[PDB]
């Protein structure tokens, strides 16, 4: 998951600098780096809100522990 | 060593006029100037055919340093 989350901000970085320049060199790149976004979070979704349904039910359990 | 230290602390504070003004602006127009040094180093040890001997720290300069 830290794998797939690093890489997609540093596509995020890159796609910002393509939108500066509009020539026969960053139309074409733009469009790969945007197709390479949507693959990451294909493969992403099912893993972080997966993490964060058990961490963020096992954390509440804790809570009701230390009010009983 | 200063504008890649700069560029990553812009991606991580959510900044991206920041980030991608530098690693795809500052970083290219500097690393171009070191290009051009690099090959004139090249072609000068090629007329002195031994280069300069007081440059790169070899085995005579630590040998004085435990001399002392």
């Amino acid at each position: 998951i830290d794998k797939l989350e690093r890489r997609h901000l540093q596509l995020e970085v890159e796609a910002t600098a393509l939108e500066k320049e509009k020539d026969a060199a960053s139309k074409q790149r733009l469009q790969e780096v945007r197709a390479e976004m949507a693959r990451i979070q294909e493969e992403l979704r099912p893993l972080k809100m997966k993490y964060e349904s058990e961490k963020g039910r096992l954390d509440e359990i804790r809570n009701l522990s230390q009010r009983l | 060593d200063e504008l890649k230290a700069k560029a990553e602390d812009a991606e991580r504070r959510y900044d991206l006029a920041r980030a991608a003004d530098i690693r795809y602006y500052a970083i290219p127009d500097l690393e171009k100037r070191l290009a051009q040094l690099q090959a004139e180093k090249s072609q000068a040890d090629a007329e002195r055919a031994d280069g300069l001997l007081a440059e790169v720290v070899g085995p005579d300069q630590i040998m004085e340093v435990v001399s002392r």
